[PDB]
RNA sequence: AGGUCUCGUAGACCGUGCACCAUGAGCACGAAUCCU
RNA sequence: CAGAUACCGUCGUAGUUCCGACCAUAAACGAUGCCGACCGGCGAUGCGGCGGCGUUAUUCCCAUGACCCGCCGGGCAGCUUCCGGGAAACCAAAGUCUUUGGGUUCCGGGGGGAGUAUGGUUGCAAAGCUGAAACUUAAAGGAAUUUGGCGAAGGGCACCACC
């Protein structure tokens, strides 16, 4: 994470953290995270690092390249944010995905047919989805989560602070997630640029769905 | 008001033992804390420990490792001969294979081994297992 | 473990967290061995080398476990010195 | 799919006290109770009372 | 266990001395009234004249009559 | 009082899921459908699943509903979330920059950036809501 | 056993509080314990406004209220339905009832 | 029967019992 | 009477590529199928029933009963467990009791009184269990005492293998289930207490799903 | 010069005590385990 | 009202108010003794002090009153919690407790008899403190789950209920 000089941001990576305002986060704070955050400037929003963010996506992409069974990662997004981003990286990387009501027994219940245990668990916000975390505690699961500076920080491991309000932010860290999984994996290279599109993993409401669908062709 | 400094200190090192803290502030610097720290480190059941000293009574700031389970003080200060020692090692130490009593002698302060080695008794301090 | 002959009593022993340095117990689910990967050196891609860290359940349902994991990881040789 | 068997009599003791053994389905209910249920009643004739048997 | 000092002894004495004052077996075992109440007089049996035949009748769950002397 | 029971709804939801194509908002059509694909053992459950599928026709037909999982209708949700636009609306030739964001940007790794743009800093922290 | 996390007032470090009286009844009860009404009212209401408006000598002359203060006590508040009981967990919740009119 | 009244009834008799005691020295 | 694995753990124990039930307590698997434990554990594992309890619910009409059994398992160099199940009828009760006691059992430790020579008979140190309000202590003794207790701790610990024991209780020790529950917990901390033999840091080996992940997923979907 | 400003209209929180209302003879209840 | 020297309504002696001489009793209850050390968070609140953008006592300055953003120490308190404890209700103390010992004062051994008799003691009086025994009883009690019954409350239903 960071210890060779090739695993940094060129230039471009933080022109998209500029352009996502993945700077800005919450008013109130949680006591774990003044760490994480750099002061508190005018107008009651604390501003964070990036470099710490970015150690935080280098650790999270390393305890996923460190499984060799890409179906062994179950995702998981309850809100309507960002549950496409995790079908799209399901479809990237071989992920399991979960968008929308999270049953209380596939991690626990033996009987049932959506029985999962695997080795990763892979949250998008401990405020919203309590849930999947206190019935993954009972597995020998750890939690990879993506926290808001007033998230509280319980059954954690490693912590993402990132601003997981805006659609376009959660987006861009997960393509950036899914580009690290790639390049450690090797079936994308580490110079050139791979780049698709961003656009793939953005969720928007249906007013502007059919505002760009009468706008565009 | 502050009476008894030994205990004190035993009890707030305790408290961080078991709430999980690594470095530990110890209010006053009397010299029986130290003592009892250098048959702990002897022992080897703590690592290394720092003083701070000043024109009253300073701090003291330990490095703690998972080690440690219950250190305890006995009060008021009993006296405890050679031939009653092991009663107490009886209703007091967990166990004969481990523990260790410290005990306050002529010859210094040191665990009940050394003072059953050199055969001298005297009041108690406290233990720790 | 060992006696006065020299064999071990013990028929496995238990782990302790590397963060912790507490035992954990055999009905602690909580407890888990997480895994991390290793780069190459000029490359920048997984070659197969394991750093294995263990914590307990109790800092886990603290929720304090994280920065034990960051500074394992940091004494490791893993998160820059600068950060 | 299914089947009971229901007891009562005399049992153990001086108080009358019936046992029933349920397991699967059985439908009470309707005419599928006529087609699809039958029934039989019989009479045991034990040393300290009379004791019955149901089974559907 | 209250009172921890090395020379605070006398205190305990009487505190658990007037705490034994207040039981009850060690209150009868002490005391005149109570040995004095026993119509043996402390002891394990004892000799008497019958004069006359009481029939007492027992307790209301169970109803019976029980026969008895008065010695 | 006339509900419809879960039975004549499940029955409903898996043949109007199964079959769409060989359908339609006539009540007899559907009805002689319901006779053709399902073993019915009455008549007036019969009348409760035609008119049943009719009605869930006449939601279908004005929008989607989450019963159902029809292949006409699906497709089109992983169209219109694959689209790729022209504009990323992220590599913009502006991007609006606070003070101390720059100052953060100026003790990272770099010093300036030419697509740095600077606002003045507020007049009054006026933020959080009167509560008391 | 114990009921509340206080005792049905807001005597918290002082001991004493001076007892007013009731105003469906007479009995005295202490201020922090009476449950206290102040609702606002108006003279005529919304039948008789209009009688007010055209059959008056001025025109756009706005009406007085009604501003009365009324304290009472717990037995006559829960008779007259001013407070209802709820339930042990949904207990703990201090706001007021929401106002949609 | 609370022990408000039976402490009233026994303040009763005492007092009955004092007068007693007084008259019938 | 075969046997078909829900959980991939069961799977891979009747793929026998488990030796014993020592790792599956290293790295703290959860056990779900009682069949693992009964492949594991086969004729050294036998038990005998604590008490039969009545308890009784009422309704609207009459009372309702429902019965419940305490069964204490255990092989006798090692594991016990305790398992408490209810029902109405008594041969379901004592069914699921003893398999809910095969799904939860520990292993234990045992240490020398003074000297070390031969096998142990003792508990390594003193360890208290509580639960409700019942207080077990278990106090290392000298060879050739024997257990000495309560009778039902004492048949508790007779499953253990420990030979010798000094007991101490407090409180109501008649309620059976919670007394046998507090003496449970005073067995089961036997390894959550630090003693001096194990101060070196621990090898890290491989988890077993992580050794056989691959066996597992060309094995099943 | 135009000559009804626009957007939907919970637009019901009028009220307070409420006549007199007591008692019930005891006998009449049982607690559990596994294959050939 | 069957009875009402009770619930209700009208009068109403002492008292309710001040001065002076008295008794020293409460659900005098946080039903939680005093001092001191330690172990999580958050948001407001009252005092005194400290730092800093801006607004106002009308446009410049100074520190002041009033603010806003934060901090310190004391105090009344609030929300969540797998720190921990307990029989539980619950408690950031009712925690640091079989792993039991910081210093210190008072106080209780099943339930009645009984806070009773007598003895002492203070008071004008009422009474206050100290304070038993004989004898009888296997229960008296605390927390909480389920049907019960409310001249308790909220949604409905019934020509075996009403209009
Ligand atoms: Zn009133």
């Amino acid at each position: 994470s960071g210890a060779l000089d090739v695993l940094q941001m060129k230039e471009e990576d933080v022109l998209k953290f500029l352009a996502a305002g993945t700077h800005l986060g919450g008013t109130n704070l949680d006591f774990q995270m003044e760490q994480y955050i750099y002061k508190r400037k005018s107008d009651g929003i604390y501003i964070i690092n990036l470099k710490r963010t970015w150690e935080k996506l280098l650790l999270a992409a390393r305890a996923i390249v460190a499984i060799e069974n890409p179906a062994d990662v179950s995702v998981i997004s309850s809100r309507n944010t960002g549950q496409r981003a995790v079908l799209k990286f399901a479809a990237a990387t071989g992920a399991t995905p979960i968008a929308g009501r999270f049953t209380p027994g596939t991690f626990t219940n033996q009987i049932q047919t959506a029985f999962r245990e695997p080795r990763l668990l892979v949250v998008t916000d401990p405020r919203a989805d309590h849930q999947p975390l206190t019935e993954a505690s009972y597995v020998n699961l750890p939690t990879i989560a993506l926290c808001n500076t007033d998230s509280p920080l319980r059954y954690v491991d490693i912590a993402i602070p990132c601003n997981n309000k805006g659609a376009h932010s959660v987006g861009l860290m997960w393509w950036m997630l899914a580009r690290e999984v790639l390049r450690m994996r090797g079936t994308i290279s580490r110079e050139h640029p791979w780049e698709v599109m961003p656009d793939l993993y953005f969720y928007r409401d249906p007013e502007e769905i059919e505002k760009e669908e009468q706008a565009a062709a | 008001v502050r009476m008894n400094v030994l205990a004190d200190a035993l009890k707030s090192i305790n408290n961080a033992e078991k709430r999980g803290k690594r470095q530990v502030l110890i209010r006053p610097c009397s010299k029986v804390i130290v003592r009892f720290l250098t048959v702990m480190m002897k022992h080897g059941y703590i690592g290394e420990f720092e003083i701070i000293d000043d024109h009253r009574a300073g701090k003291i700031v330990v490095n703690l490792t998972g080690r440690l389970n219950k250190c305890g003080v006995i009060s008021p200060r009993f006296d405890v001969q050679l031939k009653d020692l092991e009663k107490w090692q009886n209703n007091l130490l967990p166990s004969r294979q481990f523990g260790f009593i410290v005990l306050t002698t002529s010859a210094g302060i040191m665990d009940h081994e050394e003072a059953r080695r050199k055969h001298t008794g005297g009041k108690i301090l406290g233990f720790f297992f | 473990m060992q006696n006065d002959a020299g064999e071990f009593v013990d028929l496995y022993v238990p782990r302790k967290c590397s963060a912790s340095n507490r035992i954990i117990g055999a009905k602690d689910h909580a407890s888990i061995q997480m895994n991390v990967a290793e780069v190459d050196k000029v490359t920048g891609r997984f070659n197969g080398q394991f750093k294995t860290y263990a914590i307990c359940g109790a800092i886990r349902r603290m929720g304090e476990s994280d920065d034990s994991i960051l500074r394992l990881a940091k004494a490791d040789g893993i998160v820059s010195k600068n950060f | 799919k299914g089947c009971e068997v229901v007891v009562s009599g005399k049992l153990r003791g001086q108080r009358a006290k019936s046992m029933k053994f349920v397991d699967g389905l059985m439908i009470h209910s309707g005419d599928p109770v006529n087609y699809y249920v039958d029934t039989a009643v019989r009479h045991v004739l034990l040393r300290q009372g009379v004791l019955g048997i149901k089974v559907k | 266990g209250k009172c921890r000092g090395l020379r605070t002894a006398r205190k305990l004495r009487s505190h658990r001395r007037d705490q034994k004052w207040h039981d009850k077996q060690y209150k009868k075992a002490h005391l005149g009234t109570a040995l004095k109440a026993n119509p043996f007089g402390g002891a394990s049996h004892a000799k008497g004249i019958v004069l006359e035949k009481v029939g007492v009748e027992a307790k209301q769950p169970n109803s019976a009559i029980r026969k008895c002397v008065r010695v | 009082g006339r509900v419809r029971t879960k039975t004549v709804k499940k029955a409903a939801r898996v043949i109007i899921e199964k079959y769409y194509t060989r359908l339609g908002n006539d009540f007899h059509t559907n009805k002689r459908v319901c006779e053709e694909i399902a073993i019915i053992p009455s008549k007036k459950l019969r009348n409760k699943i035609a008119g049943y599928v009719t009605h869930l026709m006449k939601r279908i037909q004005r929008g989607p509903v989450r019963g159902i999982s029809i292949k006409l209708q699906e497709e089109e949700r992983e169209r219109r979330d694959n689209y790729v636009p022209e504009v990323s609306a992220l590599d913009q030739e502006i991007i609006e920059v606070d003070p101390d964001t720059k100052e953060m940007l100026k003790l990272l790794d770099f010093g300036s950036l030419s697509n740095l743009q600077v606002t003045q800093p507020t007049v009054g922290m006026n933020f959080k809501t009167p509560r008391g | 056993t114990k009921k509340r996390r206080n005792n049905g007032r807001a005597k918290k470090g002082r001991g004493h509080v001076q007892p007013i009286r009731c105003t469906n009844c007479a009995r005295c009860v202490p201020k922090d314990k009476a449950i206290k009404k102040f609702v606002i009212r108006n003279i005529v209401e919304a039948a008789a406004v209009r009688d007010i408006s055209e059959a008056s000598v001025f025109d756009a002359y706005v009406l007085p209220k009604l501003y009365v203060k009324l304290h009472y006590c717990v037995s006559c508040a829960i008779h007259s339905k001013v407070v209802r009981n709820r339930s042990r967990e949904a207990r703990k919740d201090r706001t007021p009832p929401p106002r949609f009119r | 029967m609370r022990a408000k009244w039976r402490k009233k009834r026994m303040r009763r008799l005492k007092r009955k019992r004092r007068k007693m005691r007084q008259r019938s020295k | 009477k075969e046997w078909l694995p829900v959980t991939k753990l069961g799977r891979l124990v009747k793929d026998m590529k488990i030796k014993s039930l020592e790792e599956i307590y290293l790295f703290s698997l959860p056990i779900k199928e009682s069949e693992i434990i009964d492949f594991f554990l086969g004729a050294s594992l036998k038990d005998e029933v604590l008490k039969i309890m009545p308890v009784q619910k009422q309704t609207r009409a009459g009372q309702r009963t429902r019965f419940k059994a305490f069964v204490a398992i255990g092989d006798y160099n090692g594991h016990v467990g305790l398992g408490v199940k209810c029902s109405k009828e008594v041969a379901t009760a004592i069914r699921g009791a003893i398999i809910l006691a095969k799904l939860s059992i520990v292993p234990v430790r045992r240490g020398y009184w003074g000297n070390k020579i031969g096998k142990p008979h003792t508990v390594p140190c003193k360890v208290t269990g509580r639960c409700g309000s019942v207080l077990v202590r278990l106090i290392p003794a000298p060879r050739g005492t024997g257990i000495v207790s309560a009778p039902v701790p004492k048949k508790l610990l007779m499953m253990a293998g420990i030979d010798d024991c000094y007991t101490s209780a407090r409180g109501c020790t008649a309620t059976l289930g919670n007394f046998a529950k507090a003496t449970f917990d005073a067995i089961s901390k036997t390894y959550s207490y630090l003693t001096p033999d194990l101060w070196k840091e621990t090898v890290f080996t491989k988890s077993p799903y992580q050794e056989f992940t691959d066996h597992l997923v060309k094995t099943h979907t």
